């Protein structure tokens, strides 16, 4: 197993998921 | 028998067909180790003698096992190891009672040894492939299972109430319903006055199906099938088999090779999962000096056959007890083992697609021991807890929940790339905040 | 002392005693996939679906040890083959849930190396599923 | 687990349908032993830990073994026998397996524990009654047999010209020929590419045979059960009863007790004498402070059932060690055996008629030792003569016919009143100015 | 032995219950054509002197095969047509094994030939009613289906995530789903390390129950019962009647005729359906000179018995490459077929009643041939699909989705008379404007 | 890329994958049927006794295989022996549908030369089902 | 299926457990040897294209029988020796059916040949001790 290096998301992230829901 | 000459011969080139072996070896003073190596590849048949008598055989000209190389013992001063190589003609394809027999049937009394421990077998592809082995093993288990990126979460039932059959299925009912995968009949749980064995079979298939249906997760009880003897055991395999329950346990050494081979069959013949109980194991395995290190009991196991193993706690043993804990659990688990002294791995192992089988570890008595079991083990493990889901303030099931919890936790953490040997317990902590059966297990 | 209720309180096996999770701890999750070589894929399931069941047995002869019906859920698409990048699966995550409201989701990973299933964890409860409990199951 | 006041209680009244337990006991340094007695009684849940954890069970309620008595072993600083009782419910009826698993299933792990070795048990008449037992019993044995007043002979197979199955034979024909009872596979042929079993079954059965027209007494050969499987074992156990042979081997300690059990209940039923091998007992029996004294797994062995067990040999023996061997000869044959220390007997062991098992004495490597193996073990042995048969110059059958003609000779003159501890050099001189074949051993 | 005058008799009538045989018969280079053909019809032997030698038996006088006919073949110039006719008292009743025995045993390396190939064979009613043969027959099938109007439509599974038994049945899952009738076990899976059969089947089971609990149709996947032994075999059949599932599937020429027909007679008594797979026929069956047409091994296979047949594919095959397809696969369907040499067909073969095999046909890579086997097939058959379903790019479920609606499409067109070869492009574009699936996989 | 769904999408075989057949295409099939020599019928099952179940099983031995029930549905009058032309199908269809209007209707076609249904393919759907897709199943 | 370069592996060392198969091929003209011995190690499931068409499984990744080595027939111009390596994992312990089903199974139909025959096999000591073997053999027969 390898040691998971984390990935910021980009910044409209939260926002991108919103628009999607909707 | 011991000429010396012909059985210690150190340039003998091994094949990949033999069968090695390496004994630790403590000669009786005065006594060169390339003799003792010499009778331990002989068997002579003198015991008593230490001195051949009856010398030039059919059975010792090419059936015979060869000491190749005898190496001294680092900050030892009279042990050896001596490595034999047993051609693969001499065994019984699939008989790890045969294997037994002819490694270790006779050698461990020579009087040239002061005292004679085997700590490591070579298993070759050859001979390996004439074993069913595992019915089961490790991925096939968790496909059936449904049950995938965590260690299995165990326990053994201790009622508070009494043994009775229909309260030990009580007790399994409360465990199970809280989140552990399974629990287990103690070893010498088989068929006795105060419960029979049928009646806890069916008592147990009654708490498996009431904890399934409540929490929509497979569940199971490993179902003691030992018995005095084989038709009694298969009475006990065939009835598991007809409730329909998933598992059924074995105890390995005390039952016998023999009889846990034919059970390993039955096992892969009907779909039934089997774990494997290790009672017996110190009787031959503790002593540094004399007998059969764990994990040639092993290794025996997963050729005869076991979808789980009980492999000990790692609770309160240092980091080299703990390198050795590792290596037979990779053995256990693993296609490919390389050499390795350090963590007592002495031949490069190939089990060439045999089956893994799943270690079970003894939690400690309480959850704390989380974060160092999921680092040590990985996921490809039970957990068991012998009182952390009963020495719970509130009961079996929230003391199951709160194990199931602090699992899941650290499996979380560790996912996350957290380091668990560091920050257990500010995981713990974390989870507590928001499982309440969680925080009263820490406040014991 | 609390008691851990028997009522409404289906689990889908890991991660489902701890709180749902978020889409960063989704996305921490999909980056411990991808940092592993390991494949995602989702799983979705209508509630009916969803647990395991025994209802197929009626059909057996004495055969039904470790058979169990709705341990298979349905593929969401195709395995998300070459995925480096999280936002996609919470992306498919997200499209998922959306043709699909009532259907719990899983997401699972597979290891080409060991070729077998190698994770599931569920990232999706159907509010109008009863069957579960908002962790006030106590 | 291990409060040292629940489970130590000198107090306590034996009951006649307990079980007895002696341990040798090393504790820990500072550890006192009391405390370690109770542990053993106790066999509690935390074999690391060594202290009371999880404290209140219905399993440590009623069926707890009890640690009565605590006696310190002379001449040793650190050692003790703690007696342990157990009450007769905790057990499977007729399960030597079981017996196996509660009484030494876990303890020889415990931490408290530096080394634990089980020297004796008291097996109780009210359990001793629910076992099968031995097949037949040595008076049984000799009935079928017709040989009275005298050991029987037989000589282990070890061919000089190939260990083909027909070459076998033809070495079994020629020792049974001059005068032995017996021969014997060797523990570790079982089915081999070398040599598959039922062509060895059926190449003996003609041996046999042969030799039985020849010398007008019964014959037989042990040909190994012991397999990979029950159901491999049940098939060569039938093929022997379909050649109508009269005897079968199993190694009891490889293959399991509940394979061994199995095999003894098919002798019973189908009229096969069992010969058993105890093949790996110095695993377990040979180290004084740790494991599980052969008394122990002989008196194991004749409650799972065998006609014959491998005892020994008293060649090369102090007096003391020959006290302890004769100790559990009489545990082997003997109906009621009392209380002696000396000769290692904890317990009054009472049979309850329960047949004698036959000790099968290893000979040396010559006739010499014949009026020493008469005096010691009596009539109601099997003399094994490993090479006496074989060394001989002129070869098996007369080697055969010069250890039958010093056991008669021996026989003879003990009968006569004579002292072979004395005058056993001038039975056997005496007899080798009759028999050449015994002359020519002696030239040797 | 080939006389030419007793055995090539030209003014022979043929009887009713002889089986006659068309050898394609290529003489040595200066050995005329009639002494082939008695050769032929003698089975001589003697194989490698090419003449009389020992002549006058009681198996060459009432018992023997004549050269009734020899015909040149046309373009060739040393190929002959023989024509033997075998008395049906040489051959054992309901043996398929038999016959090919007594037919092809041995001629086929007679000197005196440098090539031959058996082309043909007429099965008189007499013969055929010795046989149980298919366990049901298309008819049947199609009842107990409930599938009625068009061909069934299967796939292969080669899963993209792992060889294992539970990924196997994901895919099946995936597929059935989607609209195939049948998947399929891959010929050579039977049961490995990285997949035991019995594995294999649980979770092939639970995928075809949950695509048919989805569907509401009835479903299959071809679960291959090939083992090493009779025994192992007949434990696989077992297997699958008890979990209730409708299909299996054997390798005959692999496995052999005297399997095959065992297995057949299982499955009419335990009502499941037997796909049969043809690994190997190519050894056998390709070069035009030599061996055994697939006609023939056909023929066979109806006999032995079988509800599907492998037939083969027609994508890419020459008009007359297609004329010998249609001509077997009316031997494998219908209840009488008329002589027809251009079809290859060289005599006729009344079935008198045995139900006819379902030829399964390898559909292309993709959904544009779907005109073509509906056209040359009509609705008689399977068609399979090796990657129509998987090459599809939204995966296995559009992908079966998308040859179901191709193939109903065609069917309705079809039924509504249009032409299938000049129209079936138009037929297919029209179907992908409605259906989603069907306008992707032509988007490839 | 779509997904294929799992939910309220049951088929009823042969045609259930194209969309439902107009008055016009029902007549094309019937055409075939008659040029054929074959003898139309019609078939008719309420929704729960529409597709394939196990429920019998309850009490078999191990003689399950191949057995279903609800393949046999209910036959509508007599099978048309005669039939020649197609409107007196399209007159029985909507006859049957009329007084049954939450069933199914299947048309099957026997061909009384091989003895044995040759064909059965669906001409109506009840609005009331609510277990199967207006083809907008994706 | 045939990609040449997966199957074709000339710088592959033979393990000892793996079953080895020599095929005296006859490639179609025009086709070169070395597309003609990975077909045959692939088993393609298109046996009338001879041509890769659906390409990436997992019983082509590590359940592969690779081509390690043509030859040319002496005296022979149009046939080679290829020489094939299978992992033991391929086959059911003691089933000669089951080997014969693996290697023999399908491939002499493949039209990028246009003949095949099977010389010999290499039958690997882990693979040979699943078998019981003949019930007696010379030696015990005598």
């Amino acid at each position: 197993a390898v040691t998971p290096s984390r990935s910021a998301l980009p910044s409209n992230w939260k926002q991108e998921l919103e628009s999607l829901r909707s | 028998k011991d000429y010396r000459l012909t059985y210690y011969t150190p340039d003998y080139v091994v094949r990949d067909t033999d069968i090695l072996a390496a004994f630790r070896m403590t000669p009786q003073p005065g006594v060169p180790p390339e003799e003792c190596g010499a009778a331990v590849a002989a068997e002579s048949s003198t015991g008593t003698w230490t001195t051949v008598w009856t010398d030039g055989l059919t059975s010792l000209d090419r059936y015979k096992g060869r000491c190749y190389d005898i190496e001294p013992v680092p900050g030892e001063d009279n042990q050896y190891i001596a490595y034999v190589a047993y051609p693969i003609d001499l065994f019984e394809e699939g008989s790890v009672t045969n294997m037994f027999t002819s490694i270790v049937g006779n050698v461990f009394g020579f009087k040239a040894l002061r005292a004679l421990r085997l700590e490591d077998l070579r298993i070759p592809p050859a001979y390996v492939k004439t074993f069913v082995g595992p019915p089961h093993g490790i991925q096939v288990e968790r496909d059936k299972l449904n049950k995938y990126g965590r260690g299995l979460l165990g326990c053994t039932i201790k009622p508070k109430l009494g043994l009775s059959a229909k309260n030990y299925g009580r007790a399994v009912y409360e465990c199970l319903r809280g989140g552990l995968d399974f629990t287990k009949d103690d070893e010498n749980v088989n068929s006795q006055p105060f419960m029979r064995w049928r009646d806890r079979f069916l008592f147990v298939a009654e708490a498996i199906y009431k904890a399934q249906a409540e929490t929509g997760e497979v569940k199971g009880h490993y179902l003691n099938a030992t018995a005095g003897t084989c038709e009694e055991m298969m009475k006990r395999a065939v009835c598991a088999k007809e409730l329909g329950v998933p598992i059924i346990m074995h105890d390995y050494l005390t039952g016998g090779f023999t009889a846990n081979t034919s059970l390993a069959i039955y096992c892969r013949d009907n779909g039934l999962l089997l774990h494997i109980h290790r009672a017996m194991h110190a009787v031959i395995d503790r002593q540094r000096n004399h007998g059969i290190h764990f994990r040639v009991l092993a290794k025996a196991l997963r050729m005869s056959g076991g979808d789980h193993l009980h492999s000990g706690t790692v609770v309160g043993k240092l980091e080299g007890e703990r390198e050795v804990t590792l290596g037979f659990v990779d053995l256990m688990r693993d296609d490919y083992v390389e050499k390795d002294r350090s963590r007592g791995i002495y031949f490069t192992q190939d089990w060439c697609s045999m089956p893994g089988v799943m270690p079970v570890a003894s939690g400690g008595i309480h959850v704390w021991h989380m974060p160092a079991l999921v680092e040590i083990f990985g996921d490809d493990a039970c957990l068991q807890f012998g009182g952390g889901t009963l020495g719970h303030p509130w009961g079996n099931a929230p003391g199951a929940a709160a194990n199931r919890v602090a699992l899941e936790a650290c499996t979380q953490a560790r996912n996350e790339g957290r380091d668990l040997a560091r920050e257990g317990g500010d995981v713990i902590r974390s989870a507590c905040k928001w499982s309440p059966e969680l925080a009263a297990a820490c406040e014991v | 002392m609390m008691v851990w209720t028997p009522v409404n309180n289906k689990m889908f096996e890991t991660f489902s005693y701890l709180p749902p999770l978020s889409d960063e701890q989704i996305a921490a999750q999909v980056d411990y996939i991808v940092a592993n070589g390991w494949i995602p894929c989702l799983e979705f399931a209508e509630s009916d679906k969803a647990y395991v069941s025994n209802e197929s047995a009626i059909r057996f002869g004495s055969v039904s040890c470790l058979y169990y019906d709705n341990r298979y859920w349905t593929m969401w698409k195709l395995p998300m083959f070459g995925c480096r990048d999280p936002m996609q699966v919470l992306r498919e995550i997200v499209a998922c849930t959306k043709a699909f409201p009532d259907a719990y989701v899983r997401l699972v990973a597979f290891d080409n190396q060991k070729q077998v299933q190698i994770m599931g964890f569920l990232v999706q409860r159907p509010k109008s599923a009863r069957d579960w409990q908002p962790a006030n199951k106590r």
